[PDB]
């Protein structure tokens, strides 16, 4: 039996994002899959004229719109940004890139400098007690100027 | 001549290499994936279909009593309603008003739809997985020819013979329980035979087609003929087919991972690209030719020329490459960071040729092997435009792929930055022990 | 846009520019029969209406 | 049939067998049948002997 074929969808590219404007004459079976491990399948019926806004990534999406054959897209490396640029550019486009190993990157390469700093820090205030401490506690030297300098002392 | 390799699960991208025999001139090899099966071992438990309530004709007994007989048939309801005055056209069926019988029968059959649509019950364990490979290798040109992806069935393709396989995932994307209606494959958990309730799904169960079984609930009960009427009516619950047909969700087909396209004759997932597949060709002996009758390249020197990292061939590059004497030689490049297009260059005494190639990283520093030299290929690549495409990538990342100059300075700059904080922190406090320790002793 | 307003747009009552974008695809015919099948977005006209 | 599910009517009486408890079967994955011998056999995959 001749089944209907319904209007193809208009198509608009995103980026990592599939934009179809879908106008059936009749209630239209719309499905997606992902190409990958996990398919989050999307079953729907549509009725009225909509805007679906489905997310492509590289591993791909197929997309089968009423009695149309199923169609595959998958989603290029084209997001925003400047590699090779300003630090502001790196860190937009790795987070266009990639969402969430960035806000992890940062995060962790941001906790970790500061913690190193913090330690580091101590320990050059410990070194520059003890390197003090028996100066200050001879009101009278003649002090290794050098030294004088190196910590903060403030010599004879 | 041997070669073994791992290639991935892919369909369509070809798997290259460079077959290096001591003493031969290398053999370009390509091996492509069209197709591959994993065609699982079925049993089918039983068919499902409408169900058609065969009422015959009821026995009516004018002055008599007469009883039930229980008969061998699916859902047999017999009744023996009594105090029945029939009227038919010729009007006074049976004389005596009160003690009139009539006998109601009624029996479920498979209905004559159950030929063309029914939903078989199968259950699958584990079958064998078929691939059509095409192989070039040399000179000779495609071949095309099926194996079996098991790792121990040879495959004479052309000359060569091939060993696929196993893959290195064993997964497949059906479950134990399957049910197939049409086209369709579905994985439900079918109610197994002589269990099925009444309306949901397998309320009709026939092991085969043309069985005489035929279990059947649904909840067939008789009633009573409407007074003066000769008729049969009965009471039943909708068939369970219609029910699963409406209220079936989604086929395997959809739903089914790694992008699995499922066919029906015989059963089988197709082009699904998980795990990798080991490989081991036996190239002829007579494709290789000996070392001292290819030409010798050198003085190579390689210039990316426009670059991009699509998932199509985005990139151009150049290699001058002054030679001995002309003719074709094979081109590969092995580190994965670059798929090159052509696999052969036709050389002249000197000059250069012109390669395309894809990739994903930002800076492809890939080493090119032509014929028996090597040149390192390194360039910078721009982003693509074009959001989404129609075609799988041809590449792989790495994860490395995309970190680019000025990022790797920085994660250089931050990591050097605590370490050196570190380190001076730590020699600090050996240079303040030192020091009170010789002013102690 | 293809069905949402203004798909098909005159300046005038009687002009002959007559804008109009509504994603007109031809179809293959039916084996055997001389038709001319063709698929389109629904008026957008309509829609609005 | 021994799943514990299938009912089976004998005389008058319905029975649900089973399941067996243990799923120990004698044949492994591979066997040779040779007349009304059976064979516990790995045998060579087709295309290897
Ligand atoms: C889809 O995206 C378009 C443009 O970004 C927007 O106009 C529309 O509201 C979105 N719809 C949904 C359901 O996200
Ligand atoms: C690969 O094999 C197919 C048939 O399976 C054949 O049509 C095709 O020509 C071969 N590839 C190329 C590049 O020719």
């Amino acid at each position: 039996c001749i089944a209907t074929l319904a209007p193809e969808p208009l198509v608009e590219h995103k980026h990592r994002t599939l934009i179809l404007h879908l106008h059936p004459d009749h209630p239209t079976l719309l499905t997606t899959r992902s190409l990958g491990s996990d398919a989050n399948p999307t079953r729907q019926w549509i009725e009225r004229p909509t805007t679906v806004n489905f997310t492509v990534t590289g591993e791909g999406l197929e997309y089968t719109w009423g009695n149309h054959p199923p169609k595959r897209v998958w989603a290029q490396e084209s997001g925003e940004g400047n590699p090779h640029g300003w630090p502001h550019e790196v860190v937009v486009y790795y987070y266009n890139r990639y969402p969430l190993t960035t806000i992890i990157g940062l995060c962790t390469c941001v906790a970790i400098i500061m913690v190193s700093c913090v330690t580091s820090v101590w320990l050059l205030c410990r070194t520059r007690n003890l390197c003090i401490t028996p100066y200050k506690l001879a009101p009278n030297a003649q002090v290794p100027i050098l030294l004088a300098l190196l910590c903060c002392i403030k010599p004879t | 001549y041997e070669h073994t390799a791992v290639m991935p699960n892919k369909v369509g991208i070809p798997y290259k290499a460079l077959v290096e025999r001591p003493g031969y001139a290398p053999v370009h090899l390509q091996i492509q994936l069209v197709n591959t099966r994993i065609i699982p071992s079925t049993n089918l438990e039983y068919i499902t279909c409408k169900y058609k309530t065969k009422v015959p004709s009821p026995v009516v007994k004018c002055c008599g009593a007469t009883q039930c007989t229980s008969k061998p048939h699916p859902d047999y309801q017999c009744q023996v309603f009594s105090g029945v005055y029939p009227f038919m056209w010729g009007g006074a069926y049976c004389f005596c008003d009160t003690e009139n019988t009539q006998m109601s029968e009624a029996y479920v059959e498979r209905s004559e739809e159950c030929s063309i649509d029914h939903a078989k019950a199968y259950k699958v364990h584990t079958g064998t997985v078929q691939a059509m490979v095409n192989i070039t290798y040399g000179s000779v040109s495609w071949r095309s020819a099926d194996v079996y992806v098991n790792g121990e069935t040879p495959a004479k393709i052309g000359d060569a013979k091939l060993i696929i396989g196993p893959l290195s995932s064993a997964w497949s994307p059906f479950d134990n329980k399957v049910v197939v209606y049409g086209h369709e494959v579905y994985n439900y958990d079918f109610p197994e035979y002589g269990t099925g309730k009444a309306g949901s799904f397998g309320d009709l169960q026939s092991r085969t087609s043309t069985s005489n079984d035929l279990y059947a609930n649904t909840n067939l009960k008789l009633q009573r003929p409407q007074a003066g009427i000769v008729h049969t009516p009965f009471t039943q619950v909708p068939s369970g087919f219609e029910r699963w047909k409406k209220d079936k969700g989604a086929p395997l087909n959809d739903v089914a991972p790694f992008g699995c396209s499922i066919a029906l004759e015989p059963l089988r997932a197709e082009n699904c690209a998980v795990g990798s597949i080991p490989i081991s060709i036996d190239i002829p002996d007579a494709a290789f030719t000996r070392i001292s009758e290819t030409p010798t390249v050198s003085d190579l020197e390689c210039k990316i020329t426009e670059c991009t990292y699509a998932f199509d061939f985005g990139g151009i590059a150049t290699v001058a490459y002054k030679s001995s004497k002309a003719g074709n030689c094979p081109i590969h490049s092995p580190s994965g960071v670059a798929v090159i297009k052509e696999n052969d260059v036709t050389l002249a005494e000197s000059g250069s040729f012109t390669f395309h190639f894809s990739t994903a990283n930002i800076h492809p520093a890939f080493k090119l092997q032509v014929c028996t030299s090597a040149v390192t290929c390194k360039g910078d690549c721009k982003p693509p435009k074009d959001h989404i495409v129609d075609y799988p990538a041809q590449h792989t990342e790495s994860f490395t792929s995309a970190i680019s100059a000025t990022a790797w300075s920085w994660i250089k700059v931050l990591v050097g930055g605590t370490s050196a904080f570190i380190v001076l922190g730590l020699i600090a406090t050996a240079v303040v022990a030192l020091v009170l320790f010789f002013h102690r002793h």
